[PDB]
Formats: C-alpha cells, structure tokens, sequence
C-alpha cells in the first residue's frame, strides 16, 4: 500500500509539473501562421502484384527503391519510378507485420507472428537474394523492425519488449522492458541514438539504445496505440490509436501537444508517418481512407481515398518527394 | 512486489527529468517546419 | 418510318458506349482480367467492333433505302455482323459455363478452370463463330441487302438450310447452355437461401427478348418465304438483334460487383 | 493515463448486500462497453457481467443472474454492481474493465496476467 | 542507360511470371484460423487430420490451419491478421461449464469483430463424451452455471444420436443454441456459424471443415454474381 501511495504521489507530481509547463496550447500559438489549406494528392502509380494484404512498407535511403511485405508470403522490392519489381523474396512465414530496408540498402528485414526477424542480404555476388540472418528470442510477435546500420537492428515485440540486436553475433545486445501491453510500432530517431515505442497500454516510451533504460514515458490515449514515428527533428513523435485520434508528443515537453480527431471519425488508426518538413501527418485509418493532418492546425488538409480496404502502410521518402499507401486490398499506391 | 518496485523506480526516474515550456516546444516544431518548408514538395 | 431509323440511331449509340466503356475499363487495368472478365472483355470488344464496322452502314442503308457501298463491302459487313453476333451470343454460354463451375464446384474452380483453359475457351468461341460464318465464303448461300432488315446479311429465305444451321449452331447452342447453367445455379441458390429468380429471369430474358424475335422472323422467312412477316415486325426484330449488343455488356459488366466498382470509380 | 478506481466491498455475511461502484477517468465513458470481472482466490479471472454503451444491452454470468444487477452512470462516469443474497463463493477481488475498442460490441478483457485497462479492484469477502 | 532499362524489363517479366505462378498457387489454398483455449482439444483436432502451421488436403484442395499459440493471452491485435482466412475454426470444451462463459464471450467478440464479421466461424463443441459423463453423473448441474437451462426444452428439429440420454441431448443442444443465439443476433447473413458435435476420437473433422468452406465459397460466389 505504501508503494502504491508513493507511485500515486509521483504521478501527481508528474501531472503537476506537466500542467506547470503547459503555459499555452499548440493550436493557440500556431493560429497566427496560415494553414496549408486543402491538399490534393493523386495516385501517380499503383504498385500492384501483391496477392494479399500488405502490413508494412519502407522506403530506402535511395528514394526510388521501396520494400513491401504481404501475407501472401512476399517481400517485394520495387523501383518506384518505373513500377518494376526489382526483387521478390519469398518468406518462411506468411504473416509478416513489419519489414525494413537497411540504410546502406544491402539488407532487408521481415518479422511477424513467427517471432523471428529474418534479415535478407540483397547485394550478394551469387545472384538471387538469400537469407542473411535470423534473430530469435522474442517471445511475442514482432510488430516493427528498424535498422540502425548493417549490424544494429531494433525490433519491437508483442510481449511488451523491444530489443537491440547485433546482426553479426545474432544475440540480443540489449533488451528494453517496462511496457505493460503489446508494443505495436517503433521508430528510430534521425540521430539514431533514441527511439520511441508505442504499446497497447496507451503508452509511448522513449528508450536510449546505449543505456537500455526507459528514458521517458508518455500517456494520454484511451486505447491501443498502433503507430508511432518521430518528427523530422527527432524531438517529437505522433501516435495514432484505436479511439480514432492522433496525439503529438514532444520529448522535452514530456506531455501531449495536439490532438487530431473529429466526431465523424470512429475507426481506429493503423499507420502514421511524417513529411520532411513535419508539416503533414499522414495517418492511415480503418475507414479505407488516409488522412493528412496539419501539425499546426490539426485540421484535415486532405483525404487519400483510393483503397478498397483499410490502409495499413504509410511510407514517406527520405527526400520527401513521394508517399506510398499500402492497403489490405493487396494494393500499394504512390501519391506524388 | 518486484513490479511495484520497478514502477516506483521508473516513476522516480521520469520525475527526476527536467522539462521545458510548451511554448518553446511549439516554437521549435513550428521552426523545424518553416525551415524545411522549401524542401518539402508535398506542401508546395 | 423515321421512328424505326430513330431507334437504331439510339441502339447503335448504346452498343458503342456500353461496350467501349467496359473494354477500356478492362484494358486500362489488367488485374480484372481474370477468366471471367476476359470472356467479358472479348464480348464487349466484339460488340464494339460490330457497332463501329457494321451499325453505321445499317443506319446509312436504312436512311438511304438502298445499299451504296458495293458488293465486296456488303459481303464483308454481313460476314462481320454474323461473326460478331455468333461470338457475342456464344460468350454468354461460355460465361454461364464459368458461373456454373464457380457456383457448383467452388473448391476445384481455381484448378478445373485455368487461364490457359480460359484462353482455350476464348479461342474456341471465335473458332465456333467462324465455323458458323464461313459458308457465306463457301457460297452455301448469299449475302444481299434485305430491304426490311435494312442491311445485308444472308438470304435466309433463299436458303432455309443455312438459316436452320445458323439457328442450331450459333443461336440455340448458346441458349441451351445459358439456361441449363442458370437453372442449375438456381436449384443451388434457392436451396441455399427471391433474388435468384430476378437475376435468372433478367439474364435469360434479355437474351430471349433481343434474339428470339429475329429467330422467329428468319425461320418464317426460310420456311414460309419472304413477305410472311410484315416490314415493321422484321425491322424491329433486326433492331432487337442489335439491342442484344446493349443487353450483353450491361448485364455482364455492371451486374458484376468488381467491374462495376472500378468502372464507377473511373 | 486511464484510471479505474473501485470503491465498496469488505466483509459481508452470507445473504447480505453490497454496492460496488467504480469511477473511471481518462477517457469518454459512454463509448466503451463496461464489464465487471471477479477473481476468486486460487483461480483466474472470471467475467461476471457487462453493460453496453447505452445500457440497453445487459448480460450476466449465469451463476450470478438475478441476484446481481449492473448499472452505468454516464453523468458520474461510473459503473455500479449491486450484489444481494450473497454466497460464500462470491468472495473475490472485483475489477471493472473497459473493452479495448470504443464503439465496438467485441472485446478481449479477461486476460490472465495483465490487462491495461482494468481497475485495481476491491476485496469482497462473504463469511 | 537503355541497357539498364531493358535489363530491368526482363527482371520485371521474370518476377511477374513468378507472381502469376504464386497467385495460381495461393488462390488454390485456403487459410483457416484455429482458435480456442486450454482444455480445448485444438491439438487433438490438429493431430487427428495428421504448431504454428498445419497442412492438410481434402479432395485435392489444400487447407492450411494455424494454431497461434506462441503469444500472450491478449488476442485483439494478432487476430486482426486473420481476416482473409476462409474460416475461423473455434474449438471449445463443452464439458467445462465454469470455462464455458469465457468461451461464449470469446465467440461473441469474434462474431462481432469488425475484421471478423465477414469470416464465418466453424464451431467445434469438442469433448462431447466428457459433457455426457458430467451430466450423467449429476454432481455438477448446468443450472448452477446457466439458470436458463432449467427452462430450456429440446427443439423439435434436433437429431440426437440414437441411444442417447435425453438429458445429454438437452445439454448439448442447449450450449449449441447458446452459441447460435450469438451467431444469429447480428449475423446479417454474410457469415454463418456451423456448429458440430466433435469428440477427440473422431476422424471426419477435416471433411466437416471442407464442406463448410465449400458452403462459404458457394455463398460468396452467389454473392459476386449477385444471385443472393
Ligand atoms: C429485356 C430485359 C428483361 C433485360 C434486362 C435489361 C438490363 C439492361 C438490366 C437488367 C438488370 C439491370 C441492372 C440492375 C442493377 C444494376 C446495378 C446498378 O449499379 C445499376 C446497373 C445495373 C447493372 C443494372 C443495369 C441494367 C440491367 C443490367
């Protein structure tokens, strides 16, 4: 009982500090600047060929090669401009809920409810793509995989844990624990020294890869968090949940800043991504449409409605030229 | 008991951090955007 | 009567728009071209070719009361009309066979019907149409402007044998297949779950209404000779023949949900 | 953060009565199907009763049907379970749980180890 | 640059040929999601037709069922993955009346799930012999766990196995109708629950799954050709 009382007192102190720092709201300060207005975006190319629903996509460091993972057991690597499949890796397990494309471009990753992160080497002398490594040790499904470099990889699991792996040795270099619900998504900072993970306990968490301890913890949603991704500057991140809302957190402010929602939307959110400037929050919804929110006004600036099912994948290029939406109708579209 | 102790320690670590004003942070995000606005073809 | 002309000016515009729209929908995006949609693409493409290469000459012949395009072009136009009508009516039977296989045999449908087998059936459609249409080249009978019909097509009255052959080969074959299959699909559907009657009746009745009057007209002309049918009835039977090319694309493209959705989106 | 603070419970003789209330904070109360789930010593979680978004759809576990009644106060953002004619098997820790998704008739909230949106619970001893 | 574009072209051609072959393979295989709880014979069902994966073949049609048991108790997230499946095979032990109510809650949530309202559920009320022994013993009464069973009568359309105690039939069909009530409360006709009385020793569950999926696909084909 004393421990519970101390925890409640610490939480009360945290709320008091957050309220004290909350001198003004984001919307009031940002009301001075002009909104971007309605955003018109159309399907330039429809990358089709996937046989089933797509769960993850990731743009390469080169803004042309993208990689998309679908439960028909495929990891297809496309050339965005020419709509050409550069590669088509068959997967051991059909249900891949995540995929990554290494910054060097030499490797890709898959993971899902098989509980193994399979890393495939692309730039191989012997022609076809081969399975480079397999990372086992997560006792829950894997929902997000991100590459720090050719050897360091962060994988979040449904067992309320994250893990930094050294790819060469294949064993968990570091394990991040402290979530009380399934971790559904993660993102790496542009500096790649910190990373935030959102879980099913309506909680996001800033972790330091070197230390291995939870640097910060953010709350504010009402239900499971499905998506998370840093602001381009690395000092903020937006999270979408099943209660049809986005919320933006700043790491230094240590609380929520703006809430994106409307009465007419009740479906949850499934994927969130940022543009280069961070002006636009692209969020995938279960109502078959993507929405683009203004980070400063929190008013929908446009709807990407071209999918016959829920959107599960949002990818924004490193150079910001194109975005790609992957849906459960086995279609991946690019909206330039 | 271990879960409660870990939760208390994590709460203490979170409270030990130093926070900043939300206005400074709004300012910082708005800033990143204004600065990168030219190199963002989606908005322009 | 200017009314009869007016009607073709409407049936032709339909057979062109309602077939070209489906053709461009299925061609601009080929993931729809599964086996069924391919049989539907061939049907709509052939009907659009008929609307472009035959119907304008029918209109000009009806307004001009006479043929003005020469014997060689008369032969070519009648050959194309017969070939396309046979192909379009046989595609209905092939589509009914496909639906019979997909409804009665749904587990083995991806195996018993294959894209290679779909191409085999699609080629067989035009092979059957050419087997029905070559005797005009072989001179079993002749193609000449028929005044009440308003366009050249074979002289049915002069050769009852060819008329009966065309009816048995390219006119009642598709019907028997189409009805048998839709009725079997019906036993299944009533057992399973009144809309079945609606759809079976619309699919069978478009075919009957559009093609059966022409069958009766040509059968009477072959058996009882010319003038056994009044000019109005013969002319309207021909227009119903050409309105079959309106009934086919609508039923087999728009009553499909996926084609409909993409089309509507476009 | 989501909070579900339960009040009530205690020692009650068999055949007695109690009113377990629980106040919920951190979300829109009306959007979530509410459940009462009890855990007796020596056994796992057991779903007792549930009440829907508008209170029109009410269901109970068969063992506690008739005796126990569910109710939901939207204005007070709280959930009540009234227990009458108690039995010795009714001693347990009682939790009020949200179904994870709003505007949904489906939910998975009897998890053995940890469920994120479950209250702290109150001890109800019937002896 | 032209040589690179051409090379990319035959690479695309080869990969598209591979994906056409793989689509032909994939559309001919049906995925089934196996669900249940402890003391429910999911493993016995899996082994009786000969883990995370189970491969079986009926009438030259390949079904793939998946006992997802490597995760925690929470199901709301990884169950969203199985909506392209043709069916959810829900195996429940009808003997345990305790954890029967949890099973009804799970079935109700699966039935009313947004991403499972199109996927039909094949319901396997397993361990019928255990239920028969429990009801014949009489020590544990179903009325304690379900008072409605005290006012439930066997429906006239029931087809009990010959030489069975009518109390056993009443209990079996009572639990079956309890599941079917949730099935028909919000079915809307898009998906249907197919209850079956299965034991551990039976050897025809694969045929039931096959016929059930054939019925599902027949209904889907009638739906797409707009018959009904
Ligand atoms: C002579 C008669 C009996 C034949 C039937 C006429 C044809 C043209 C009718 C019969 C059924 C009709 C369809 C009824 C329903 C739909 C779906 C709706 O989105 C409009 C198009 C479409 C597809 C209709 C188009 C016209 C249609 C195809």
């Amino acid at each position: 009982d004393q421990l519970r009382q101390e925890a409640e007192q610490l939480k009360n102190q945290i709320r008091d500090a957050r309220k004290a720092c909350a001198d003004a709201t984001l919307s009031q300060i940002t009301n001075n600047i002009d909104p971007v207005g309605r955003i018109q975006m159309r399907t330039r190319r429809t990358l089709r060929g996937h046989l089933a629903k797509i769960y993850a996509m990731h743009w390469g460091t080169d803004s042309r090669l993208l990689v998309s993972a679908s439960q028909d057991g495929k990891l297809i690597i496309w050339d965005s401009y020419t709509t050409n499949k550069v590669h088509a890796i068959p997967l051991r397990s059909s249900w891949v809920m995540t995929c990554a494309y290494a910054p060097s471009g030499n490797y890709v990753a898959c993971g899902g409810l098989d509980n193994i992160c399979s890393i495939y080497n692309l730039k191989t002398r012997e022609g076809n793509v081969r399975v480079s490594r397999e990372l086992a040790g997560h006792t829950g499904r894997l929902s997000c995989c991100r590459f720090l470099d050719d050897n360091q990889i962060v994988t979040s699991s449904g067992d309320t844990t994250c893990a930094l792996w050294d790819i060469e040795t294949g064993q968990q270099t570091t394990t991040f624990t402290g979530h009380t619900g399934d971790v559904m998504s993660l993102s790496l900072a542009p500096d790649t020294r910190l990373f935030v993970s959102g879980a099913c306990d309506a909680s996001a968490k800033l972790w330091d890869v070197r230390e291995g301890m939870c640097r910060q913890t953010f709350t504010g949603h009402e239900s499971d968090i499905n998506a998370i991704c840093f602001f381009p500057n690395g000092n903020a991140f937006a999270t979408g949940s099943d209660d049809a809302t986005c919320r933006l957190f700043d790491l230094r402010a240590d609380q929520e800043l703006m809430t994106y929602s409307h009465d007419n939307i009740i479906c949850g959110i499934t994927s969130v991504s940022f543009s280069k400037s961070g002006r636009l929050l692209l969020a995938g919804y279960d109502d078959f449409n993507c929405n683009v929110w203004d980070a400063l006004k929190a008013d929908r600036a446009g709807v990407l409605a071209g999918h016959d099912n829920r959107v599960s994948c949002l990818g924004v290029t490193d150079d910001g030229m194109a975005v790609a939406t992957g849906s459960w109708d086995s279609f991946l579209k690019i909206w330039n | 008991i271990a879960q409660a102790r870990k939760l208390v320690e994590q709460l203490k670590m979170e409270a030990n951090i130093d926070r900043i004003k939300v206005s400074k942070a709004a300012a910082d995000l708005m800033a990143y955007c204004e600065a990168h606005a030219k190199e963002d073809p989606l908005l322009t | 009567i200017i009314t009869q002309f007016i009607a073709i000016i409407v049936i032709t515009i339909f057979v062109c728009l309602g077939n070209l729209v489906i053709v461009v929908t299925l061609y601009k995006k080929s993931y729809l071209l599964t086996l069924s949609n391919k049989f539907v693409f061939s049907l709509t493409l052939s009907n659009f070719l008929l609307s472009v290469l035959v119907l304008p000459f029918v209109v000009t012949s009806s307004i001009r009361r006479e043929w003005i395009f020469g014997v060689v072009w008369c032969n070519f136009s009648a050959l194309l009309y017969l070939l396309i009508s046979s192909a379009s009516m046989l595609t209905l039977g092939v589509i009914a066979i496909d639906r019979y296989y997909a409804v009665l045999y749904p587990m083995v449908y991806p195996m018993k019907i294959t894209g290679n087998r779909a191409v085999m059936a699609l080629v067989y459609i035009w092979l059957h149409s050419l087997i029905g249409c070559l005797p005009p080249l072989f001179g079993w009978s002749s193609v000449e402007f028929d005044e009440f019909k308003w366009m050249c097509v074979a002289a049915w009255h002069r050769e009852p044998g060819y008329t009966a052959f065309w009816q048995i080969w390219c006119a009642l074959f598709p019907f028997l297949v189409m009805l048998v299959c839709y009725g079997f699909i019906f036993r299944v559907a009533r057992v399973k779950a009144c809309k079945a009657l609606i759809t079976i009746l619309v699919v069978l009745g478009a075919f009957m209404v559009t093609w059966g009057p022409y069958m009766v007209v040509i059968a009477s002309e072959a058996l009882w000779g010319k003038s056994s049918v009044s000019p109005s009835l013969e002319t309207w039977a021909t227009w119903l023949s050409f309105a079959s090319a309106v009934c086919h694309p609508l039923i087999y493209g728009l009553w499909n949900k996926t084609v409909r959705k993409e089309l509507l989106g476009m | 953060q989501v909070q579900l603070q339960e009040s009530g419970g205690g020692l009650v003789q068999p055949g007695g009565s109690l009113r377990l209330s629980c106040a919920a904070s951190g979300f829109t109360f009306s959007n979530y199907k509410m459940n009462w789930v009890r855990q007796a010593p020596g056994k796992g979680l057991e779903w007792v009763s549930d009440i829907s978004q508008s209170g029109a759809s009410i269901s109970y576990t068969g063992s506690v049907k008739g005796r126990f009644t569910i109710s939901r106060d939207n204005a007070k953002n709280t959930l009540y379970l009234q227990m009458n004619s108690l039995k010795p098997e009714d001693t347990a820790v009682y939790y009020c749980a949200r179904c994870p998704a709003p505007f949904t008739r489906d939910c998975f909230d009897v998890t053995s180890t940890t469920y994120a949106y479950r209250g702290q619970g109150t001890q109800v001893t019937v002896s | 640059q032209r040589n690179e574009e051409k090379a990319q072209r035959e690479a695309n051609k080869k990969i598209e040929k591979q994906l056409q072959k793989d689509k032909q393979v994939y559309r001919a295989t049906h995925r089934l999601l196996l669900l249940g709880a402890d003391n429910s014979g999911k493993s016995t069902i899996v082994k009786q037709m000969r883990i995370f994966e189970t491969k079986f073949q009926v009438d030259k049609v390949n079904f793939h069922m998946f006992d997802v048991g490597g995760q925690r108790d929470e199901r709301r997230k990884w169950i969203q993955c199985f909506n392209d499946v043709t069916a959810i095979i829900f195996v429940v032990d009808s003997s345990d009346y305790n954890r029967l109510q949890e099973a009804l809650n799970l079935f109700k949530s699966i039935w009313n799930n947004r991403w499972l309202r199109t996927i039909s559920v094949i319901l396997f009320l397993n361990k019928q012999d255990l239920l028969a022994e429990k009801v014949l013993a009489g020590k544990s009464k179903i009325e304690d766990y379900f008072p409605e069973f005290a006012r439930y009568t066997t429906p006239e359309d029931a087809t009990p196995e010959p030489g069975e105690d009518p109390r056993v039939t009443r209990a079996k069909y009572f639990i079956r109708d309890e599941f079917l009530r949730i099935s028909t409360a919000s079915g809307d006709g898009r998906h249907y629950c197919y209850p079956h009385f299965t034991c551990a020793v039976d050897t025809e569950n694969a045929r039931r799954i096959f016929n059930d999926c054939r019925d599902i696909i027949q209904r889907m084909h009638l739906r797409q050709y707009e018959l009904l």
